[PDB]
């Protein structure tokens, strides 16, 4: 059989693994409702990083556009799982 | 009233590409219609070369 | 009536039904001929008649 | 290969069951050996040491299979002092069975190859005593 | 096992040796021949419903050719099999007579001197 | 036990096919028949047949030439495998050194039935001919009476050849 | 027999062997197929040699024509493999099933 | 023996040769020195990429056309027959059929090399 | 592929075919099998696409390896006795290599994966071929070496051939996968009898040509290659389907259509030696053919299938062409069992 039907759940533990991996922030301070730009003090140069590292992680594509409103991990689980039609 | 007789969805059983589907089968394709599958873009890549300045 | 020819026409096509014919009347008489022959070569080899 | 197969029928029926359970256990494992051989060609396990796990997993299955099976056998046999009657092989097959599955953990399993396994050794007994032959040589 | 792939004095592509004219020749109404002639028929009314033409009267003529040829090659085929069992039952009585050891007549017992076992059904 | 020159050529054609059995790369496998050809020949040079051991190096020079424009084509990867690049290459060719060594260790020392037949050695000097007469070879005058001898022969191999040139024409034609 | 005899079929089952356990090349493949047809030749002329059986001197080039065809006809399935994928690997040759 | 002999004696110089090449002189090497020559730009891609056959038809051919080659060879000797009408029916009719498979092959453009 | 290079490649492989059958050399036989083969592998490939080239491949690999081992076993053979002709087959290891050979050319289990996926990867008219001539040759030589054969090789070969085919074709939904598992058991059959009686293995052989003829024409005069596609049949040509479900039910062995003939004869022939075992698992065996069979039968002609709209347009249009022996083989395939006693003239 092909892959396990993915989940919100693994979707979010993924997304901060490769939150916390990202030098930049440290991972007691972020959270699924940290705000990159304010409660991390990133800037738009850095979400770029940070969207291309989710491009890696779950294998697609993010257009320009759409990927450059996810301002925390919540909206690009959220973004992740309407993509791939994730309703659990 | 009247006689049974296959409808759609008695028909569906037989439309897979096998029988007694499985886990390790369930993705397993029919055949195309006409027996063409599609190109695939195994582009070959051409040889580069530096003529010259030498 | 028809739109187009429909190649065979009214009229049956006489070489091939002649042909047929041939070929059925002339195996006919070839059996019936052969089945003489061998009936009067089995008489005579046992010496029935 | 037949000088297994000779080595286990040379031995009577109802004596020394110790050498006849050890014949058993080699038949056993050399099926289970062969079965492994065409398991792992036509489905590869992903790692040389998951194909020696499942190796070893049906190898010592029909082993223990032939064991039991022998050790059953050989004992009603002696025990009940009937020798060529198939009852013997019958309980011998059913007692692989049960061996099978107790090893797959399995109870519908292990009746089935109970009731199965019976039937058939206590055939192949049949066929000893009255000559049945597998493959007959031409005759006519 | 061939039993008359090498027999002695057999040609190879024959299909009817000279020794079988000295057979009766199969009657021409034999019933074997008949019903190769209804293979005949039934072959061309196939004919005629697999072309969707009317099945028994769109060709005669076709129809005709086709019982002809089935008994044609039907007659022939009887010959060959009847000159075959008549080969085997003369090789069979010539090695039983060539044999007389293996194949003893034994003295004849009337029924009033064989003990049969009865078993009554009770 | 004369020289064991035959012995030794035979053993360095199955260490050729080894080589080329293990696929390390079809680069290397070339290699490995190239040499086999040429041992053969060599081996078929020591029994008296002079004419099929050149003849046979030669077809397969040209094979294998073929077979390298060919890899060099269609069979190549950024990093092609040696027998030594390869835990899986050189397993197969270790175990088919040990295994021919085996079983020569096992024929030479003792005398065996490995699946068909015994064998003692003694070189194969002890089956030869002491046959003395002729102006010709009599493998030339063999080979020779193809043309006499074998018509039927000529016929089905000439019509074989010719339907080769077909049937390649046919299988690359694509669309 | 001799030990250039037990070598010689040594060498056809290796190549045997070879061609039945695939690694990724085709080519490599076809190169055993053309190693057993080589064996095949050396054993067949040494065997033809010893007995002094004159008119089968001609029997092994018959046999290297016939290699010839069939290696001509395992090339051009390889083209048309590789024209069709961009390699020359087995595992591309999955489309029909059991 | 004396085949073998020159054999040896052959690739012995030739193998020599290269050992002198190999340890007579003075060796500096740096890896400037032993990268690959492209006429002096680093090459773009591998050498070891799939370099494509234009010719690959006129190569299979070439397997076949070798093939009766080696049936020809023996031709010098099979002039001595007795029966010399076969044999000449013989080698003509094997060499009208190798010329019958190059007209095939050129009429067909299976000599024009793939563009 | 123009039409005078299509018929000189099928005379090449009937010619490779009539080489094997009437030679006396060992040699001339291995090279009959080169020349079919040769021709036969462009015949698979005649309508280009990757499915077709694969299954070309395929069957060359297995052709190749399987004509090596041949050779090699002729030589076996001359080795340990200078005998070129084709006879008992002095050597025993020489026998069982060539008894592998010819069994990995036919097709018998375990050597069997190839013919599923070259019968599906190729045309309907390449498979009518490959299913049907490329029976002869190895049946012809096997029937000349019938006496020096082990029959414990050669019938657990059969035996494994017929569950096999059995097993296999109760899963298929495709009609080429299903007849060469049929293929499969058919040969299975063939050669179960074979140490035994060698008429009987003709006899069988040429009813399971004619019923294969019978339905591969079938299969072709309406375009199905699919269960689904042959469900829409009966809408188009009734008469077509009600033939294929009589010819499905001959090929199950059903009584008292021709198909039942020659299983009769091999368990009659196999009884007249002491044999009772193996003949009685060969019919209950036997019994999953019927039932995939009758399940095909269900689904085309016993039961009618939801059709499409633009089947009306077909309805207006003849099929061009014709096949002329199609009666023929549907009579030969059904209603032949009284004339069984003819099969005297096959010895
Ligand atoms: C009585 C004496 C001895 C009798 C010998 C004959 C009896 C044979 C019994 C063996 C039965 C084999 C099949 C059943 C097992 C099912 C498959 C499986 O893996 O499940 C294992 C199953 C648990 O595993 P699992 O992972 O849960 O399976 C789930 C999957 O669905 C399962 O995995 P999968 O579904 O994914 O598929 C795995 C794969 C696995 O494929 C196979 O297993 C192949 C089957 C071949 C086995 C037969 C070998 C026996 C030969 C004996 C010769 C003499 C020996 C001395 O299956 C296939 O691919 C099928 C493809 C079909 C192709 C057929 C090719 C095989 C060649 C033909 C047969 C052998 C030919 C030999 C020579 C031929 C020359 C003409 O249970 C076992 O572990 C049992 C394994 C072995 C037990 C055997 C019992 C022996 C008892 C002997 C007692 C001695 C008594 C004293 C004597 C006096
Ligand atoms: C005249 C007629 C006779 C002619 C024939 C005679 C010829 C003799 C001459 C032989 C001379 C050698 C010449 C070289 C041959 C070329 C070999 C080659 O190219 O390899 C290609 C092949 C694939 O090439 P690749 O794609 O590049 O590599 C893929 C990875 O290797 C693998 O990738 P992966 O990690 O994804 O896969 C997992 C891994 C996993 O591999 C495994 O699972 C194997 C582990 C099994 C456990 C071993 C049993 C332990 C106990 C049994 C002992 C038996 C006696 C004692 C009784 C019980 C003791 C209490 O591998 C596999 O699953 C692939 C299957 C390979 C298994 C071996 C196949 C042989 C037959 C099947 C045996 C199955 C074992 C069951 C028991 C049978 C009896 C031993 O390589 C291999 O499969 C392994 C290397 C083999 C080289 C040495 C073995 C040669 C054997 C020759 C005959 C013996
Ligand atoms: C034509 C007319 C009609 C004919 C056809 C119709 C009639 C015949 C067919 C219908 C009946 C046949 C069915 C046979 C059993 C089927 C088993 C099954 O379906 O497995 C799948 C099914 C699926 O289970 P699973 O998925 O593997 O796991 C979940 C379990 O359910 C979870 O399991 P659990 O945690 O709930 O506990 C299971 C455990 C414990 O079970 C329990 O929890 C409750 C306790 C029940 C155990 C009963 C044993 C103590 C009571 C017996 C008292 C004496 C017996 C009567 C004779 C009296 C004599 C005067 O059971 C065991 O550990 C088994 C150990 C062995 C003890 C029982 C076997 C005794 C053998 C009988 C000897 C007879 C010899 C001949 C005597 C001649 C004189 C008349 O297994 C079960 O759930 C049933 C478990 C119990 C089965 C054993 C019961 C034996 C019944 C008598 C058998 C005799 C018929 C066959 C004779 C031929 C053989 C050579
Ligand atoms: C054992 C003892 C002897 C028995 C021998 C064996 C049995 C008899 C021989 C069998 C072969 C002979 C017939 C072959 C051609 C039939 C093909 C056909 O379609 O027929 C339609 C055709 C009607 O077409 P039409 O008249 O042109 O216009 C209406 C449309 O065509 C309207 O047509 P449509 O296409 O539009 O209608 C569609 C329909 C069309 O589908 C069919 O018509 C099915 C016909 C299939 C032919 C059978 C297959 C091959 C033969 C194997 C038989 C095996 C028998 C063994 C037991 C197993 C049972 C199967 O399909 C369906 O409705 C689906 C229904 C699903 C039911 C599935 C059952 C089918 C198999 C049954 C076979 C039973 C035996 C033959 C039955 C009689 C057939 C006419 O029937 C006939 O009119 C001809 C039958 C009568 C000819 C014989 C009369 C001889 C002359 C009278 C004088 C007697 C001389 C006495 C001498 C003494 C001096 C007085
Ligand atoms: C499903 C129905 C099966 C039908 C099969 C096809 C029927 C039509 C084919 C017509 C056959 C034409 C051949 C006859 C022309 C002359 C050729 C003749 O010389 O061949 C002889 C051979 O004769 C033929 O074999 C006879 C063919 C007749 C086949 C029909 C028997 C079918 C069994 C019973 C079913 C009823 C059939 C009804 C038909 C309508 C040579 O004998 P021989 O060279 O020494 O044997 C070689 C094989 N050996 C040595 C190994 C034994
Ligand atoms: C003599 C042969 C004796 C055979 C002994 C075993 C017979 C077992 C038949 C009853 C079926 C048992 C059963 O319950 O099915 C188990 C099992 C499948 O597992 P599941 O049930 O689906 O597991 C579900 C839990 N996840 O069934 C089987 O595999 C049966 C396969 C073996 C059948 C026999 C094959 C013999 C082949 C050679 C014939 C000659
Ligand atoms: C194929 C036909 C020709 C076959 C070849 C035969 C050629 C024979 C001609 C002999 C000429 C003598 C060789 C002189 C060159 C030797 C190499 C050389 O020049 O290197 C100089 C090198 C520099 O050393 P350093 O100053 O310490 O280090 C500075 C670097 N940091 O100096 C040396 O090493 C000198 C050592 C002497 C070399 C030995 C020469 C003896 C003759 C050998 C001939 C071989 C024939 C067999
Ligand atoms: C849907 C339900 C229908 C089920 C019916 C199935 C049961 C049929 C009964 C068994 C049939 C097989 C018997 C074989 C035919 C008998 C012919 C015969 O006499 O052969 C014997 C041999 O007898 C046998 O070999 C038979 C052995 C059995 C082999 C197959 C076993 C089949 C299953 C056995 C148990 C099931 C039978 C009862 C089932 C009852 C209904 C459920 C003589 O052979 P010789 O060797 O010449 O004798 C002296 C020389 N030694
Ligand atoms: C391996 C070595 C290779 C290195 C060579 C690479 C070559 C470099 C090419 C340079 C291209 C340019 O200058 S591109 C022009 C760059 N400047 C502007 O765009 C003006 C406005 N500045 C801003 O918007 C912010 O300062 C900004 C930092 C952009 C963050 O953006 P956010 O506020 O929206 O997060």
């Amino acid at each position: 059989s092909d892959a396990p039907p993915l989940t919100l759940e693994a979707i979010k533990d993924r997304v901060l693994y490769v939150l916390k991996l990202y030098d930049k922030i440290d991972p007691e301070k972020l959270s699924v409702n940290s705000h990159f730009m304010k409660d991390l003090g990133l800037d738009s140069l850095d979400q770029v990083e940070i969207i291309m590292a989710m491009e890696d992680e779950f294998g697609f594509e993010i257009p320009d556009i759409d990927a450059e409103k996810l301002m925390c991990p919540q909206e690009i689980v959220d973004y992740i799982a309407d993509k791939k039609d994730v309703y659990e | 009233a009247r006689q049974w007789q296959p409808d759609v969805e008695w028909a569906e059983q037989f439309g897979g590409a096998v029988m007694y589907p499985t886990k390790e089968t369930a993705h397993w394709k029919p055949p195309p219609w006409n027996d063409v599958d599609p190109p695939k873009d195994t582009l070959v890549s051409n040889l580069t070369l530096n003529f010259g300045p030498q | 009536k028809f739109y187009i020819r429909e190649p065979p026409h009214g009229s049956p096509d006489w070489l091939k039904v002649g042909l047929t014919l041939g070929t059925s009347v002339f195996l006919w008489i070839y059996l019936i001929k052969q089945h003489k022959e061998d009936v009067l070569e089995y008489k005579r080899r046992n010496g029935l008649e | 290969a037949k000088t297994l197969l000779h080595k286990y029928s040379d031995i009577p029926e109802g004596t020394e069951c110790h050498r006849k359970a050890y014949a058993s256990t080699s038949i056993g494992g050399a099926t289970g050996l062969i079965v492994s051989a065409y398991s792992i060609a036509l489905k590869p396990p992903a790692s040389f040491l998951e194909g020696v796990a499942r190796t070893g997993r049906y190898t010592f299955t029909s082993a223990a299979i032939g064991a039991i099976f022998g050790l059953t056998s050989c004992i009603s046999a002696q025990v009940r002092e009937k020798p060529d009657d198939p009852l013997n092989y019958f309980i011998g097959g059913c007692a692989g069975g049960l061996t099978l599955g107790a090893r797959t953990r399995s109870y519908g399993i292990g009746a089935a190859a109970c009731a199965y396994m019976g039937l058939t050794a206590a055939l192949v007994k049949m066929g000893q005593l009255e000559g049945w032959q597998v493959f007959a040589e031409p005759k006519v | 096992m061939t039993m008359m792939s090498g027999r002695p004095g057999r040609v190879p592509l024959q299909f009817l040796p000279n020794e079988a004219r000295s057979l009766p020749p199969p009657k021409l109404t034999d019933p074997r021949l008949v019903y190769m002639g209804f293979l005949g028929y039934c072959s061309g009314l196939i004919d005629n419903a697999i072309r969707r033409r009317p099945v028994v009267s769109a060709g005669l003529h076709r129809q005709l050719l086709y019982v002809t040829s089935f008994v044609f090659f039907g007659y022939y085929l009887l010959k060959r099999q009847d000159y075959m069992y008549a080969l085997r039952d003369h090789d069979m009585f010539a090695y039983v007579k060539s044999h007389p050891e293996d194949f003893p007549e034994k003295d004849k017992k009337t029924y009033g001197e064989i003990l049969e076992e009865f078993h009554p059904v009770r | 036990m004369t020289m064991y020159i035959a012995f030794i050529l035979s053993t360095i054609f199955v260490i050729g096919f080894v080589g080329f059995s293990s696929k390390p790369s079809p680069i290397y496998g070339g290699l490995g028949l190239i040499v086999s050809g040429g041992v053969g020949c060599g081996i078929v040079l020591n029994f008296g047949g002079s004419f099929l051991g050149l003849m046979v190096f030669l077809i397969y020079l040209g094979g294998m030439l073929v077979v390298f424009g060919y890899t060099t084509a269609m069979a190549t990867e950024m990093y092609p495998e040696v027998w030594v690049s390869n835990k899986t290459v050189f397993g197969a060719f270790v175990s088919g050194l040990m295994m021919e060594f085996c079983m020569v260790y096992y024929a030479l020392k003792e005398e065996e039935v490995e699946i068909i037949f015994k064998f003692n050695g003694l070189g194969d000097w002890v089956i030869y001919d002491t046959g003395d007469s002729g102006f010709f070879s009599e493998e030339a005058m063999g080979i020779a009476a193809l043309y006499s001898y074998g018509t039927w022969l000529v016929i089905v191999t000439g019509w074989s050849l010719l339907i080769g040139v077909v049937v390649i024409m046919e299988i690359t034609r694509g669309n | 027999m001799p030990l250039v005899y037990m070598n010689i079929i040594m060498a056809f089952a290796i190549a045997l062997a070879g061609l039945l356990m695939y690694r990724s090349h085709l080519m490599s493949s076809l190169l055993c197929l053309e190693g057993m047809m080589l064996s095949l030749f050396i054993m067949s002329t040494l065997i033809i040699l010893n007995t002094h059986f004159t008119l089968a001197n001609m029997m092994p080039i018959i046999l290297l024509v016939f290699a010839a065809c069939e290696a001509a006809l395992g090339l051009s399935l390889l083209v048309m493999v590789s024209n069709t994928y961009g390699t020359d690997y087995v595992q591309n040759l999955n489309l029909l099933q059991c | 023996m004396n085949i073998m002999l020159t054999l040896l004696t052959n690739v012995t110089l030739a193998s020599l040769l290269v050992l002198i090449a190999f340890w007579l002189p003075q060796l500096n090497a740096y890896s400037e020195k032993t990268s690959p020559y492209e006429c002096g730009f680093d090459p773009m891609g591998s050498a070891r990429l799939p370099f494509s056959m234009k010719f690959f038809l006129v190569a299979i051919t070439f397997l076949l056309f070798d093939l009766e080659i080696a049936l020809l060879l023996p031709l010098p000797w099979a002039s001595q027959t007795n029966n010399l009408k076969t044999m000449l029916t013989m080698a003509l009719f094997l060499l009208i059929l190798l010329a019958a498979s190059l007209a095939y092959e050129w009429t067909q453009k299976g000599l024009e090399w793939a563009e | 592929m123009n039409p005078i290079i299509y018929t000189t490649l099928i005379m090449t492989v009937m010619s490779g075919t009539m080489l094997v059958m009437i030679s006396s050399h060992w040699l001339l036989i291995w090279i009959g099998f080169e020349m079919n083969l040769l021709a036969m592998i462009p015949v698979l490939m005649k309508n280009f696409n990757p499915r077709a080239t694969e299954a070309a491949t395929k069957y060359f690999l297995t052709q190749a390896t399987a004509s090596m081992m041949l050779m090699m076993a002729i030589i076996i053979n001359l080795l340990y006795s200078g005998q070129w002709t084709i006879t008992k087959m002095f050597n025993p290891v020489a026998m069982t290599m060539m008894t592998m050979a010819l069994a990995m050319k036919l097709g018998l289990s375990p050597f069997h994966f190839w013919v599923p996926e070259v019968t599906q990867g190729i045309s309907l008219q390449a498979g009518l071929l490959l299913l049907t001539w490329q029976k002869l040759a190895p049946l012809s030589v096997l029937c000349q070496i019938s006496q020096s054969i082990n029959p414990n090789l050669m019938l657990t070969m059969a035996m494994l051939s017929i569950l096999i085919g059995g097993w296999g074709g109760l899963n298929q939904t495709q009609l080429r996968k299903i007849m060469a598992y049929s293929s499969i058991a058919h040969m299975g059959w063939m050669t179960a009898v074979l140490p035994y009686n060698t008429t009987m293995t003709i006899l069988n052989l040429l009813i399971y040509i004619t019923m294969t003829l019978a339905m591969f024409m079938l299969l072709i005069h309406s375009s199905a290659t699919t269960t689904l596609s042959l469900s829409h049949t009966w809408n188009k040509m009734p008469v077509i389907t009600s033939l294929m479900m009589v010819t499905l039910l001959s090929m199950g062995g059903l009584p008292p259509l021709s198909g039942f003939m020659p299983k009769w004869m091999i368990i009659q022939e196999m009884t007249k030696n002491e044999s009772i075992i193996m003949p009685t698992l060969m019919a209950m065996t036997a019994l999953l053919n019927l039932y995939f069979y009758m399940r095909l039968a269900y689904s085309s002609s016993l039961t009618m299938f939801p059709s499409t709209n633009n089947m009306k347009m077909k309805w207006q249009f003849e099929h061009t062409k014709q096949m002329k022996l199609l009666p023929t083989m549907i009579v030969l395939s059904t209603l032949v069992l009284p004339m069984t006693p003819a099969l005297s003239s096959l010895n």
